[PDB]
């Protein structure tokens, strides 16, 4: 292919693969209850109550919340 | 009424793939999935639904 | 006129792990104590097989012979301690949820 | 008087072994231990079990940590007692180690015989034979369960238990590939024997349930085991002339802090002959009578420990260039270094070189780091074969430099080197540090 | 009662030895079962209250 | 030369000797204890012969002691070939006590079975060589032998027992001679004429120590981690041409348990663990016109030929559930033994260890037996279906059948060993756990 | 399995398991002085 | 007095080449420094950068 | 125990739940978490004629 092009060396490896950073610094550990598999803050369901959506962990936020909510509607009871 | 939206689990997830799991009785600590090392990595997921009863 | 026979007599016995319980960071003595009884780690039973705990129950048998008799005692083996602890409390545990009330029962028991 | 006449005689020499006394004899402390269980648990292989078939099994995760493993093979006996030899080692042609798609190790049944030759010993041996082969003159049809044990890094000790439950997220196999022919089992010599079964196998595992703290530490902890490999390559052997010294130098492609090098010379129609077939009682088919012959080996009685029947003369190992010890004769390889290292008997045929002081242990007492050694090689000088094989007065009563006639048959070359390197394991995942 | 208070006895130190002798409770059970501590069950066994309360509940 | 070895040296190296803590080329000695051995003779109280009990009270004579050797002298009631190990058979049983108390017993099977499974090499064949006859002798031969106890203090100085910290407690072996010893008063059933009585010594090494290990032993409390020895022997279910017969035991054992050991055997001819054969070696007079499978060669009584043992297969089963896989009788024979011990296992003798290390001293896992309560031995026989007489059926048989006569293999001895702890203080002891 | 034995563990094992001191499935190897070893032939005087 | 001072290695020769020519080069233009950067924890190799004394150029 | 009729001979079942002849869930084994899933058979010898 192109020779003067940028070098994609692990750029989508860090892009969409390796952790999605931003959910995993804010929310260092893991559900010990029946949220295993949740990032979440604090310790065993503490600051927990965040999300999993189509396929990968996603923070729990008040636009993702109220749309399922609207579809599916669950409680959310932190 | 929807059997597949729960606040744990998640929303439209199924159950991971199974290879290599823990045959064991007993919990099994689920390490980090953490990437080390940039060659011969592996793609399994971990038993994260694993109840540790013992 | 005594202190030097008495002081002749060693206070430190070669004995098989010497320092026995505690001294160790492979897992704790609490934990032992649980295994045996076959009991989850719950405040009453993490209370009264603490290291805390212990020292209690040996201050306590130290004292209560120097008090009792002429004699001053070491601290006793922990093995046998814990084996006594243990013992006594698969025997009774008794309490309501009032792990201090349980506890001071189950001390008695011990240092007695 | 009496006991007490030994406790008083007390002077200078003594203040040496017993004044201001550190120790006793007469009190043992031991170590206080983990909370641990064991157990034997079946593998399920995958392939097709049969003469030389290609099967293999990924251990399951029944335990934490992994140890002994063997593998059981049954057999039946395809001729009368005296055919096989080690029918369940040859069998196993080799055995390979991956660990997340690493190769870790592998082995070979040469090296099993080779391992044996070396280090195992007395009873042990002994015992070793028993697991392998038909050693209480069975006759043919008879059916026996072997058990050849593996001899991987943890497969030798606890203390290198593979922590299994540290590799949460990368599988351990095992790959096991099974020889085309089993002599006296399904071949006598090039001859198919018609109507031998094939084997029936089963792999086990022994899995180590830890308690709760220590099984948390190995699980969440990174870990660095100082374990063994096994380099190896075969090699074209210089075979010696009937009518001279045949001398060879053997390129070493080996890498990493070699605790040894193994070697033997073989005839690769005859698992595990190092020697030379000759009409003498222990070396050849029907040997001592009429009807011997030195072109096929009393097979059950393969091994032997007369020199005589070796092809070695001398050697020396040159690192760089440079000769690493003045060159030593075959006997020196074969007597002395196992004698001095090892404390065993090794066999005719197979040489030890050590470059540790202690190499049949498993700490560390000195290697040669071949990945330093730019070229290293294995110069050997090869005996005249010209002695009669088939008259017991000159296969016995002939001299240092020379063997039998029939050892131009050992053709063959294997070059073992025993080294070291780290298997790291690290959340979830582990494969052997240096690449070479 | 018994051993009139020995104040000449030398060897007061008696540090050096174990008097504890933990071999009576070895084995027992809650107060006097008899099911060879029956650990059959490979869990935790939790805490029961056993409240010392009289031959009813309330 | 050597140089270019220690030259070549790089990252791969530093695992190895960076930082280095050890050498292999100074030995640093420890200074130890003053203290001497001496060998001093007990005596027997009662009376010495076949068939009677007799026993010994250890004196105090020196302060610690350790190996017990047990010397008989026999003659031989019939020719070479005739006897197998018959001053282990003599001595039927040994108990040790003290403080009245028993700490341990032992039986002639046990001293069999023990060698069976732990003595190896040359040391076995020494061993041998205490207890039998084995350059051919001929009747009327006579021999000392000398049989070691194997008390854990008979083995390790580190467990010798301090005599000096005993004072108000005494030690005590008791011997219990068979009524029968074959090839010396007995062949097979037949008592043998004129045959000689036993003369009995019992010899104990003493420790003498210097004055401050003498003195720390007489005023400290002593523990000593020790081994037990179990035993309960039971009718074996009798296999036949017919079927395999199958066998559950219940292990009536108790505390940590290192291991179990066990054996098949005809109770008629001490030793025999397997069956009868017309093969060289396998019966009296095998491979001859002459030959009967009624009867051991007895000088050969023991083999490693499983074709001729009883077990098919085993497992242990705690608590209703598996301890681990069913596994071939040759697994408890060969592989066990392999794994765990190193040495070599004759044919009808098995072992299972719960230990890493179940020959040394060092604990290295137990099963706690008074934890267990429905402990069972699960045993599946082998069908007795090959004939004996005839070395083609003998040798060319399968894996799941023997000898007809295997089913004179009617007992089963089921030993365990296990820790316990002997506690001394206040010149007082006894045991730990029950 | 195996279970079944790391459950029966009493009082009686606490001198044996509680509080342990080591294990037997970790190993570390001392770190030792680099050295090497060669043999060589001597001189021999008289005949 | 003095006695004589037993000399290291450096009488026994410097190895130059070391571990270099394992994998060297075979072109005559010398090859790109490539630094022994972090390539994972655990599957490194252990020969040497390979540098020419002289680049020829 | 678990269904109430009479099962002809031959035919064998075992049940994960307690109620496994009605609709509501009433205990489950799930076998996309169990790696291997065996059943173990031992027949009968063919010996009566």
């Amino acid at each position: 292919s192109d020779y003067n092009a940028p070098n994609d060396f692990m750029k989508i490896y860090y892009s969409n693969i390796v952790e999605d950073k931003k959910l995993a610094e804010k929310y260092p550990f893991f559900g010990t209850g029946p949220f295993t598999g949740l990032r979440c803050r604090k310790p065993n369901n503490v600051g927990c109550n965040t999300t999993w959506v189509s396929g990968q962990l996603v923070e729990l936020t008040p636009k993702l919340k109220e749309q399922i909510e609207c579809k599916f509607g669950i409680q959310y009871v932190k | 009424n929807f059997l597949t939206a729960t606040q744990w689990i998640g929303v439209n997830t199924q159950g991971s793939s199974l290879k290599n799991a823990n045959y064991d009785l007993r919990a099994d600590p689920i390490i980090p999935k953490a990437d080390v090392g940039p060659w011969m990595m592996s793609s399994v997921d971990p038993n994260i639904y694993q109840k540790p009863l013992f | 006129g005594n202190f030097i026979q008495n002081m002749a007599f060693p206070t430190e016995n070669p004995y098989k792990l010497s320092g026995d319980f505690g001294n160790s960071t492979l897992e704790p003595t609490v934990t032992a104590a649980l295994r045996i009884l076959h009991e989850s780690p719950a405040p009453f039973n993490t209370e009264f097989f603490s290291r805390k705990n212990v020292d209690f129950i040996q201050k306590k048998l130290i004292s209560e012979t120097k008090r009792y008799t002429s004699f001053d005692i070491g601290p006793q083996n922990e093995d046998e301690l814990i084996m006594m602890m243990a013992g006594i409390y698969v025997q009774d545990s008794t309490f309501d949820g009032n792990i201090k009330a349980g506890l001071r029962k189950l001390n008695t028991l011990v240092i007695t | 008087a009496g006991g007490l006449s030994q406790l008083v005689a007390y002077g200078a020499q003594d203040v040496y072994l017993t004044g201001n006394p550190q120790i006793t004899f007469f009190k043992t402390v031991y170590r206080r231990y983990t909370n641990f269980a064991i157990e034997s648990i079946q593998q399920t292989i995958n392939g097709s079990v049969g003469f030389g078939n290609k099967v293999s099994t990924q251990i399951s995760r029944n335990g934490d940590l992994i140890t002994d493993i063997v593998v059981e093979f049954v057999l039946t006996k395809g001729g009368n007692g005296g055919t096989t030899y080690y029918p369940a080692e040859e069998l196993l042609q080799d055995v390979e180690l991956e660990i997340g798609g690493q190769r870790i190790d592998k082995h070979y049944n040469d090296w099993f015989r080779t391992y044996d030759a070396l280090f195992r010993m007395n009873d042990d041996r002994y015992n070793y034979r028993r697991m392998t082969d038909w050693v209480n003159n069975e006759l043919v049809g008879a059916q026996k369960r072997f058990y050849v044990p593996l001899i991987f890094f943890f497969n030798q000790t606890p203390g290198l238990a593979l922590p299994l439950i540290a590799l949460q997220y990368h599988e351990v196999k095992l790959y096991f590939t099974l020889a085309s022919q089993v002599q006296g089992v399904n071949y006598n010599g090039s001859s198919a024997i018609a109507g031998a079964a094939q084997p029936t196998m089963s792999v086990w595992v022994d899995y180590i349930f830890l308690d709760t703290q220590e099984r948390t530490r190995f699980a969440q902890l990174p870990h660095e085991y100082l374990i063994e490999q096994l380099q190896f390559t075969g090699s074209e052997t210089a075979t010696p002339s009937a009518t001279t010294q045949a001398s060879q130098n053997i390129r070493l492609n080996f890498n990493h802090p070699t605790k040894y090098l193994a070697w033997n010379f073989n005839n690769p129609t005859n698992y595990g002959q190092y020697t030379a077939l000759a009409n003498i009682p222990g070396a050849c088919s029907g040997a001592g009578t009429a009807a011997a012959t030195v072109t096929t080996p009393d097979y059950g009685n393969t091994g032997t420990y007369n020199e005589q029947l070796a092809v070695l003369d001398s050697a020396k190992i040159q690192l760089n260039g440079q000769d690493r010890f003045a060159t030593r004769k075959g006997s020196y390889f074969n007597k002395v270094q196992p004698y001095q290292s090892i404390g065993g008997v090794t066999p005719a045929g197979v040489y030890l070189y050590s470059f540790a002081l202690k190499p049949a242990g498993r700490q560390p007492s000195g290697t040669c780091n071949f990945s330093r050694i730019d070229n290293a090689t294995l110069s050997l000088t090869y005996k005249t074969c010209s002695i009669d094989a088939t008259s017991p007065a000159a296969v016995l009563g002939n001299t240092e430099t020379v063997t039998a006639n029939t050892a131009t048959l050992l053709t063959a070359l294997n070059i073992y080197a025993k080294n070291y390197n780290v298997l790291r394991i690290m959340s979830g995942m582990g494969g052997l540090a240096y690449a070479n």
